[PDB]
RNA sequence: GGUGAAAUUCUUGGAUUUAUUGAAGACUAACUACUGCGAAAGCAUUUGCCAAGGACGUUUUCAUUAAUCAAGAACGAAAGUUAGGGGAUCGAAGAUGAUCAGAUACCGUCGUAGUCUUAACCAUAAACUAUGCCGACUAGGGAUCGGGUGGUGUUUUUUUAAUGACCCACUCGGCACCUUACGAGAAAUCAAAGUCUUUGGGUUCUGGGGGGAGUAUGGUCGCAAGGCUGAAACUUAAAGGAAUUG
């Protein structure tokens, strides 16, 4: 059965703090606490250990990154505006 | 009342056209609605022909024309004369003149 | 501890006698272990690699940037940032960067830097809601936490202490040539109040 | 027409008249019905039967030529499809469609077309619950029907 | 307005072409005249040189100057000096351009226009983007009056377009495109491998550009002047 | 007035009633 | 397509999953293609490389990774590396 | 026998320019402009100023020894009017008129592909 | 620079203008039309991949499985809301120069939110063809888009085959247009808005003089803005439509 409507993880921090700081809380734990595919292994099994470290518990291989998610907008951009001008460095 | 069959403008099965902006004000309206009128222009303004041909280094420089295309709004259309108000069956006249 | 980016343990061969040399860098988003790391003039552009800021394009992004050449790391080196390098000038030879606050610096072009951006980064977008969280944050830092206002305080404590209510009475905006038990407040301000408009970089 | 369309098409087959045809045609019945218990052992649809029937020999149709339809030949000697043909390409078309929309979330499109397929199959499958081809609590749910397709 | 600077300066007259001096622009030996024209600079001092200066200046010339024909007057040729030797720079090949009057000549109501363009590198590692284009054109007895493609011939129209200039730019070096460039020989293939998907007109070579030049080659420089 | 202004005349006299009301309560 | 022709080969044909499966193929000779996806370890990659060139198979590059060669195989877990042993009326071993 | 320059007007509305450079445009000769001439910044951008405009750099080339003219007109351009100013046909005849030598006319107005947003909002000038 | 004319603003520390390079975000000119696609909102650079769709062709197959739909559901411009990113342009607010009796308006120069994107909300527009859908029939005319058929038709290839592109004839399905009015209508006008006092093909929704009023109240959805549902007391002889002459 459904137990919350709407807070979900939050609902461990019952009443306090604010439904507006709550719900910020809510959108950046369900990420940091999310299962990620894993990019050499193939499998949903990245985890974070603290901020910034992503580690697949199968081939145990650990990847730096975000805070909270595995790969951040800014870090993707950054990789293909680099991945540009590499290949212009050629061609 | 109903004054035109299109609307006053050319739209029949679409719903939505994407708009350009009037020449002279910079209003903003619909591509099929506007007053397109294509500016082909001599480059010397048929009164310096003569002076810039003798002053050209080259014989039979072909002198070439400027291309412009010009977007006009209704009230920009009317005001500048472009187009006018005509008459009641005057209006389904379609043809140039 | 007390550094909100993660640290990459790199092992490198020393050149010159048979041994094992292992560097503390800091992690740029992307990398992992067991990737290899290239360190050089000639290194490629590649997300993690030490080039020279003199062999990077125009708009490239990179970390932990030499204001100097060698003193082994300055610039852009918390989580999520980043310098831009904006031009080069290879007549007396400098590169021109943006640093993360916007400033403009023209650095030596032998200058290094590791590209990409610093790991860990969105780290601040997270609210700590919790007097607790703040003491286990400066717990690893610093004794700089928690902090009474100066208006709370007697006027033997502080600049803004005493009076019959809490305020602060002369101006809060203190001069640069102002000496030390002074200097409370806000310290050559240019402006105060809520910034509108924008700011001009 | 066209029940999810605005669609008004008339394109169809116009059949003869000669109920009987067509007085070229030399095979049998039982050699054409031979071929077509050999084409579907070989795992063809009742369409593909007709239309292999139709172009590569001269089969007109098979009811004017044998007594009876493919599907009739086909259930008599016992090749029977588990579900119709019709529905079993409507619930194929259903599950591409929703793998297509588990790759691509955004896919607005994808979403409403998805919509209008699973309602044509229900009603195809009441319409066949109705006159018992199917049995009675058979239902169509998209974790079964992807392995339903088989 | 020869009045109302209310200040001249925040901080309240020499002759310069006395200082300057001439130089004589060269073109490579793929154009038929050599003689471009001429060019100032500032007299060379101790703290600037003048070869500095000029290095890197691009003197845009119409071909049919550089060709002596008028049947080149809508193509521009982009000339960049690389070296100053004597009193005459000598430039090499940097870019190729259609005149605006050209191309809005070109582009006319009821046809559809066809564009392509590749990025390819040449024999001595010159990348090079290349712009196409072609016009759908009546064949002579048509009576419906605006001669539109069907989007598929559009779409195989670009491939052999692309193909035919990739084919056509590998394996030859840029003073060998240069001298394709100028018969119009590309217009020609790409007509025969086109006519038998539709008709078509004007079919040009728009634009050539420059994206990435090798390192500089003194020798190749000298092969090209003399 | 024009019809535009009259329904936004309208809503902001609905929100300022629903405020009082909730004073009341 | 090189999916049409897996699935043609999974109809009518002969094959096996796996990496020591396909080793154990390309030790027996029986194999005559062998497709390594995207994302396998390049270790992994080189040993099956080195192995198909003492066999003379021939040796496929599946864009994409063993979850995309696993749907491409019609297989519900992901493969790593499929070995072709015998092609029935299909033309992957004529083409590519 | 001529050596040449470029000839460089750009007539907008509101102002007149004529500025002749080098064949490479990097060194400039003359930059004289119809502002330059009047009094009025309504005639800023009138035929008048821009022939008298014409006139001194004609004055100046013939003084430094460019004998003749390659003639890039240009209007404003980018998301404004690509429509010439007043002043640039006078402007052309008056160097045609005062001893140089013309070649290879062109127009080098701005026009974008699809530029980014013209000034003035949606409901356009309203005058 | 701007304008009807100006001023605010920038300029010997060099503005504007020219040249050479570079970066960023947005947009997709011209081609572009009484042309195409989509349920509508909407959709315009190339190429690849992913699934979808109509029409046409069909001597394929099933066989009445259909039409329209309370409840219930998906999508739903722009603005707006929350949080990241981005933030070049334009630009609600605001700052400013004019104009003016005033002018926190129009005009000028700046400029925050916004404009773009990701995730989640919101459910409205003159969301218009102000024209519900399905079916049948009733006047002529040419053009056009997609498919199909025929012609010793034209052109191109290898003069000559097949293609392709055109031309002519027909056909199915579209977006439309022109002419008439048998017919309809208060008229404007309409090939449907006709086949309606000679009044019945099937079905959903909506209106009953003008206001009060999309208000109050009660539900319900929404973080909010608000949406959906929705009166009455009281007031009033006209409001309103289409045309005529001034
Ligand atoms: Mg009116
Ligand atoms: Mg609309
Ligand atoms: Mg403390
Ligand atoms: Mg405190
Ligand atoms: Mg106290
Ligand atoms: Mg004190
Ligand atoms: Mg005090
Ligand atoms: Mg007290
Ligand atoms: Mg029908
Ligand atoms: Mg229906
Ligand atoms: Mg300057
Ligand atoms: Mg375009
Ligand atoms: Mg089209
Ligand atoms: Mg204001
Ligand atoms: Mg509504
Ligand atoms: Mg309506
Ligand atoms: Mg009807
Ligand atoms: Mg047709
Ligand atoms: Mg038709
Ligand atoms: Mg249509
Ligand atoms: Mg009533
Ligand atoms: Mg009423
Ligand atoms: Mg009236
Ligand atoms: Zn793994």
């Amino acid at each position: 059965a459904k137990r919350t409507k709407k807070v979900g993880i939050t609902g461990k921090y019952g009443v306090r703090y604010g439904s507006s700081l709550r719900r910020q809380v809510k959108k950046l734990e369900i990420q940091q606490h999310a299962r990620y595919d894993c990019s050499f292994c193939g499998k949903k099994t990245v985890k974070r250990g603290a901020a910034g470290i992503w580690t697949c518990s199968c081939c145990k291989k650990t990847v730096a990154g975000g805070a909270y998610t595995v790969s951040t907008a800014a870090a993707a951009t950054v990789r293909s505006t680099i991945r540009r001008l590499r290949e212009m460095v050629e061609a | 009342p109903k004054k035109r069959a299109s609307n006053g403008r050319n739209k029949k099965g679409r719903g939505h056209v994407k708009p350009v902006r009037c020449v002279n004000c910079s209003k903003s309206i619909p591509k099929d609605k506007a007053i397109k009128r294509m500016a082909i222009r001599n480059i010397v303004e048929a009164a310096a022909v003569r002076d810039l041909s003798e002053a050209s280094v080259y014989p039979e420089y072909a002198l070439p024309k400027t291309y412009n295309k010009l977007h006009y709004c209704v009230s920009c259309a009317i005001h500048a004369r472009i187009v006018r108000v005509r008459s009641r069956e005057d209006r389904k006249n379609r043809a140039p003149p | 501890s007390g550094r909100g980016a993660p640290l990459a343990k790199v092992v490198f061969r020393d050149p010159y006698k048979y041994r094992l040399r292992e560097e503390i860098f800091i992690a740029n988003e992307g990398v992992h272990t067991g990737q290899f790391i290239y360190a050089g003039k000639k290194a490629s552009l590649n997300v993690g690699n030490v080039l020279p800021l003199g062999s990077v394009p125009e708009g490239t992004i990179v970390s932990n940037v030499e204001e100097k050449p060698g003193d082994r790391g300055a610039l852009a080196r918390a989580s999520g940032n980043y310098v831009i390098i904006i031009g080069h000038n290879p007549d007396e030879n400098k590169t021109r960067v943006r640093l993360p606050s916007g400033a403009k610096k023209v650095i030596s072009s032998d200058a290094r830097g590791v590209i990409g951006v610093i790991a860990g980064g969105g780290r601040v977008d997270k609210p700590l809601l919790k007097a607790g969280r703040a003491f286990h944050k400066y717990r690893l830092k610093r004794n700089s936490w928690p902090k009474t206002r100066g208006v709370a305080m007697n006027p033997v404590d502080h600049p803004h202490g005493g009076g019959n209510h809490q305020h602060i009475g002369k101006a809060s905006t203190i001069s640069r040539g102002a000496v030390s038990g002074q200097k409370a407040g806000l310290i050559a301000a240019r402006r105060t109040g809520l910034l509108r408009g924008s700011q001009k970089t | 027409g066209r029940m999810h369309s605005a669609g008004k098409g008339i394109s169809s087959s116009a059949i003869p008249y000669s109920r009987n045809a067509p007085a070229w045609f030399k095979l049998s019945s039982e050699s054409v019905i031979e071929q077509i218990v050999k084409y579907a052992r070989k795992g063809l649809t009742p369409s593909q039967i007709g239309v292999l029937l139709r172009d590569a020999h001269g089969v007109t149709q098979a009811r004017v030529i044998t007594g009876n339809k493919i599907m009739r030949i086909l259930k008599s000697n016992g090749l029977a499809p588990e579900i119709p043909e019709d529905l079993y390409y409507l619930i194929k078309k259903a599950v591409s469609v929703r793998k297509h929309l588990e790759r691509n979330r955004k896919d607005k499109d994808a979403k409403f077309r998805l919509i209008l397929i699973e309602s044509r199959i229900h009603r195809l499958a009441r319409y066949y619950r109705t006159v018992a081809v199917l049995p009675p609590n058979w239902k169509y749910e998209s974790a079964t029907a992807s392995a339903l397709v088989n | 307005a020869v009045g109302k600077n209310k200040r001249l300066s925040k901080g309240k007259v020499v002759d310069p072409f006395t200082r300057k001096e001439w130089f004589d622009i060269k073109a490579p030996s793929t154009f038929e005249n050599r003689n471009v024209g001429k060019t100032l600079v500032n007299k060379s001092t101790g703290l600037k040189s003048a070869s500095d200066a000029l290095k890197g200046r691009v003197v845009e010339v119409c071909l049919a100057d550089l060709q002596g024909s008028e049947d080149h007057s809508f193509r521009k040729i982009k000339l960049r000096v690389d070296e100053v030797q004597g009193k005459n720079l000598l430039t090499n090949f940097h870019g190729m351009d259609f005149t605006t009057d050209k191309l809005r000549s070109m582009v006319r109501k009821w046809q559809t226009l066809i564009e392509a363009n590749v990025t390819v590198k040449t024999s001595d590692d010159y990348v090079l983007r290349i712009f196409a284009i072609a016009f759908t054109r009546k064949q002579a007895n048509q009576v419906k009056r605006h001669s539109y493609a069907q989007s598929s011939h559009i779409r195989a129209i670009r491939k052999v377009i692309s193909e035919i200039l990739t084919k056509e730019v590998q394996g030859s070096t840029l003073a060998q495109l240069t001298s394709k460039l100028i018969p119009e020989v590309i217009n020609k293939e790409i007509e025969n491998a086109t006519k038998d998907i539709f008709p078509l007109q004007n079919i040009h070579v728009r634009k050539v550009k420059l994206l990435k030049q090798p390192k500089f080659d003194v020798g190749a420089l000298m092969a090209l002047h003399g | 007035m024009r019809a535009k202004w009259r329904k936004k005349r309208t809503r902001r006299l609905k929100r300022k009633r629903r405020k009082v009301r909730a004073r009341s309560k | 397509s090189i999916n049409q022709k897996l699935a043609l080969v999974i109809k009518s044909g002969k094959y096996t999953l796996g990496y020591k499966s396909t080793v154990k193929s390309l030790r027996q000779g029986k194999s005559k293609l062998i497709i390594i996806a995207a994302n396998t370890p390049v270790l992994r990659k080189s040993e099956l490389e080195y192995y198909a060139m003492l066999s003379k198979t021939k040796v496929y590059y599946f864009q994409g990774g063993n979850n995309e060669l696993g749907t491409a195989v019609g297989k519900l877990f992901r493969v790593g590396v499929v070995s072709i042993l015998e092609a029935g009326d299909s033309d992957i071993l004529t083409t590519l | 026998s001529q050596v040449f320059g470029v000839a460089r007007i750009y007539a907008s509305f509101n102002d007149t320019f004529v500025h002749v450079t080098d064949l490479s445009g990097k060194e400039t000769i003359a930059r004289v402009t119809g502002g330059m001439k009047v009094k009025a910044d309504r005639d800023e951008s009138s035929p008048y100023a821009a022939m008298l405009a014409a006139q001194d750099v004609a004055a100046k080339c013939k003084e430094v020894g460019i004998t003749a003219v390659h003639v890039k007109i240009r209007a404003t351009g980018g998301t404004r009017t690509k429509t010439p100013g007043p002043g640039g046909q006078a402007a052309l005849r008056a160097l045609a008129r005062s001893g140089l030598r013309i070649g290879r006319i062109e127009d080098v107005t701005p026009v974008p592909s699809d530029s980014t947003r013209k000034k003035g909002g949606r409901r356009g000038r309203r005058l």
